[PDB]
Formats: structure tokens, C-alpha cells, sequence
């Protein structure tokens, strides 16, 4: 077994720049059997380079692999917007086969703070016996953001679930949705519900809250 | 090249 | 000119054998090795196994006992059989050929057909519940206002949401599905619109779920 370490694991660049992705092997690869896969969201992976330096048919010359032995590198020259995707490095030399954890190549933009909104549960939903309070972080960059739920100022943990959109193709931002799930009883036992957001575009956390029964 | 590709198939067997 | 045609059973209940098959047009089984890989949702690739025309099979060391792959050159097709599957095996299965990477070989790279999404779930088909998300809590005048629709407790995965029957394409965020503890999916869609439009405007979200033949349109208005 040869463990594959790709680095850095998230690559933020802009059109025109040069992209360098690294793939490192836990053990020596004798036959220099390696490949690189490009995978766009929702689309099947496409093999890009095979072996060390060999480029697969159908791709421009700006993609070039290099390296040997324990260390391999993939270089993308004059990257156009279509190149941004997730890239995996694979080794077919020695059993068992393994894939890299993957490197995410994203498009760099200026920092943008999220627009935060909190949505209480609908009364028709409360009729069903369950209450879900939703918090939206809209159009923010970079991807990293932290959502913290508070009920009557009590920190909530483990009862929430997050979902994130892929980076928008137009403004190059991200969006995130968080759902806090409680039973109707637990919902009725508390008054102030607050969603506290921390993001690098905001000096201090922004809290959007509501009072039950407004 | 097919007959050759069969012969290349010999040494690439899974180690 | 090689092309791979894959067919198999996508949906299965837990602890049921998974049998998938992949077909080879344009090239012999003896010329190239074949292998099966799986990609779980939003996770790294995993290689379950590999097969040779002679029947020799080498499997991932974790799953060796559970997986067995058999290949028949008679029909130029090879099949993956997996036993005692569990929800953790939910993934998209791809049948591929390992990279040739030699100057002598014809079509020196690899190609595979479109993967088959395999979902392991106990829950049967169910229709989504659509709950509206309040458009405004004392929303700021001359500022962004947020409307939403909440889809909950729906299986299988495919669902489509569009606002005003697709008439509203801008500022529309439809979020990926989330599988809850019960085993049913939960998804949400949200849109941002000018606060001035709320009094002027009507916003309806259309949720459509084909497997359950459940189509629900809802109207989101401030109360």
C-alpha cells in the first residue's frame, strides 16, 4: 500500500496565473506508474496525464506533469476558467491501488462577507410535530465560515446539519445553509433563537435572531 | 498492434 | 474506438448483493486489464478491485472478503458482485481500465462509461414535504430580502426546484440534499429579492419529485 498525499489540498488562483499541484508517495514507485484525474462537480472524472510526463489525448499542452520516485507534480500553465476542478493523483504500479485525497482548485476572488438570514419554522410544519430553524449565509468568499446556533443564548451542538453550494460560476462566491432540528416540544420550550456567524470578511460575528410567536 | 498488445499484457501483470 | 457500456441495479436495500456489469466494445479482454472503482458522494476515489481475462482478481485489502468479481470473455463483459452491503457503501460505481502507460499499446490511455449511482437505503419511496421559509423578519428597507422553500423527508435523491417556474433564474440558490438520521433526504432552496418587491411581487417555488410522482407548488408571502 502506497499512501498518496496531495498538497496543498485547496488551491485558490486566478485566470492567468500558474498552478502547481503536488502528489507524494508513501513508498517508492518503481515503474513510475501515475495518473492525474480532472473531476468537475456532478461530472465524471477525466484522466488528464498518465505515467509521469505523458498527456492524455484531448487536452492542451498547458497541462504538464513531471517528477519521479517519491515525488510527482502537475503544472497548469496559463489557466483558463475551464480548468478549475478537483484533481486526483492515482498509482497503478504496485498493489493495492490507491488514490490521493484530492486537491481542490478554486477561483480566487476578493473577500466578501456573507449575507445572513434566519428563517423560523412555519406553523404548518409545527402541525407535523417537528420544528426546523434554517440559517442562510449567502454569497461569501472564501469557503470557510463558522455557524453557531444559540437557543435562549444556549450554544447548540450536534443537532444541526450544513450544506454548501459549489462556487458560483458568475460572481465566484459560495453559499451555505444550516438546519437546526428540534422537536415541537423543544421548540416551544424556548424563546430566543439566534444564528451566530463568523467569517473573515466580518470584523466580528453577526447574529440574526428571532423570538418565537412574533 | 493487437497481437503485440497481448504480449505487452504479459509483464504488466499485477505484482 | 473503445467504448464501455455499464448496466446494473442502482437502488438496493441493506444486506443485499450488488451485481453490476460492464461491457467492452472495440477491444479485447486479453489486451487490457479491467478494474472497478467507486466514488462515495463528495469524497475521495476508492479502488475496490481489478480483474484479468484469465479470471485472476485482486481486491482492495479492506473489502477482500465481501467482494468477488467475475469476468466472462464470451460476451466481452465483466461483472462485479458484492455481498452483505451496508449504507456505508453508498457511492457512484465506475467500471474502468487501468492505465496502459506504454509507448507500444494502442489507445495508450484509459476510458470508462458513465458511472452508475448506487444508493443503499432501507427507506422506500416517499413524497417530499414543502414548508415555506418566512420571507421577512422586520426586513431592512431598500435592502436584501430572503425567501425560501424547505423540502424535507423525501426519497429517492433526485429532486428539482425552480422559482416562478424557472422564470426567476437570478439570485437563486438551490442547495444540495442532506440525508438525515432517519435515512430520508432534506434539501432547501432560497432566493434573495428586493424588499420593495415583496408588496409588489408574488414568489412561488416549484418542487418536483419524479420517482414519487409528487409535484408541489408553494407560495411564500410575508405574514
Amino acid at each position: 500500500e502506497i499512501v498518496m498525499t496531495q498538497s496543498p489540498g485547496t488551491l485558490s488562483l486566478s485566470p492567468g496565473e500558474r498552478a502547481t499541484l503536488s502528489c507524494r508517495a508513501s513508498q517508492s514507485v518503481p515503474r513510475n506508474y501515475i495518473g492525474w484525474f480532472q473531476q468537475k462537480p456532478g461530472q465524471a472524472p477525466r484522466l488528464l496525464i498518465y505515467g509521469a510526463s505523458s498527456r492524455a489525448a484531448g487536452f492542451p499542452d498547458r497541462f504538464s506533469g513531471s517528477g519521479s520516485g517519491t515525488d510527482f507534480t502537475l503544472t497548469i500553465t496559463r489557466l483558463e476558467p475551464e480548468d478549475f476542478a478537483m484533481y486526483y493523483c492515482h498509482q497503478y504500479d504496485r498493489l493495492p491501488y490507491t488514490f490521493g485525497q484530492g486537491t481542490k482548485l478554486e477561483i480566487k476572488r476578493t473577500v466578501a462577507a456573507p449575507s445572513v438570514f434566519i428563517f423560523p419554522p412555519s406553523d404548518e410544519q409545527l402541525k407535523s410535530g417537528t420544528a426546523s430553524v434554517v440559517c442562510l449565509l449567502n454569497n461569501f468568499y472564501p469557503r470557510e465560515a463558522k455557524v453557531q446556533w444559540k437557543v435562549d443564548n444556549a450554544l447548540q451542538s450536534g443537532n444541526s446539519q450544513e450544506s454548501v453550494t459549489e462556487q458560483d460560476s458568475k460572481d465566484s462566491t459560495y453559499s451555505l445553509s444550516s438546519t437546526l432540528t428540534l422537536s415541537k416540544a423543544d421548540y416551544e420550550k424556548h424563546k430566543v433563537y439566534a444564528c451566530e456567524v463568523t467569517h473573515q470578511g466580518l470584523r466580528s460575528p453577526v447574529t440574526k435572531s428571532f423570538n418565537r410567536g412574533e | 498492434t493487437d497481437k503485440i498488445d497481448q504480449i505487452i499484457h504479459d509483464f504488466i501483470d499485477k505484482p | 474506438q473503445v467504448q464501455l457500456q455499464q448496466w446494473g441495479a442502482g437502488l438496493l436495500k441493506p444486506s443485499e448483493t450488488l451485481s453490476l456489469t460492464c461491457a467492452v466494445y472495440g477491444g479485447s479482454f486479453t489486451t487490457t486489464y479491467w478494474n472497478w472503482i467507486r466514488q462515495p458522494p463528495g469524497k475521495g476515489l476508492e479502488w475496490i478491485g481489478e480483474v484479468n481475462y484469465s479470471g485472476n482478481a485482486n481486491y482492495n485489502p479492506s473489502l477482500k472478503g465481501r467482494v468477488a468479481i467475475s469476468v466472462d470473455t464470451s460476451k466481452n463483459q465483466f461483472s462485479l458482485r458484492l455481498n452483505s452491503v451496508t449504507a456505508a457503501d453508498t457511492a457512484i460505481y465506475y467500471c474502468t481500465s487501468r492505465i496502459r502507460s506504454h509507448i507500444a499499446y494502442s489507445w495508450k490511455g484509459d476510458v470508462w462509461g458513465k458511472g452508475t449511482t448506487v444508493t443503499v437505503s432501507s427507506a422506500s419511496t416517499k413524497g417530499p414535504s414543502v414548508f415555506p421559509l418566512a420571507p421577512s423578519s422586520k426586513s431592512t428597507s431598500g435592502g436584501t430580502a430572503a425567501l425560501g422553500c424547505l423540502v424535507k423527508d423525501y426519497f429517492p435523491e433526485p429532486v428539482t426546484v425552480s422559482w416562478n417556474s424557472g422564470a426567476l433564474t437570478s439570485g437563486v440558490h438551490t442547495f444540495p440534499a442532506v440525508l438525515q438520521s432517519s435515512g430520508l433526504y432534506s434539501l432547501s432552496s432560497v432566493v434573495t429579492v428586493p424588499s420593495s418587491s415583496l408588496g409588489t411581487q408574488t414568489y412561488i417555488c416549484n418542487v418536483n419529485h419524479k420517482p414519487s410522482n409528487t409535484k408541489v407548488d408553494k407560495k411564500v408571502e410575508p405574514k
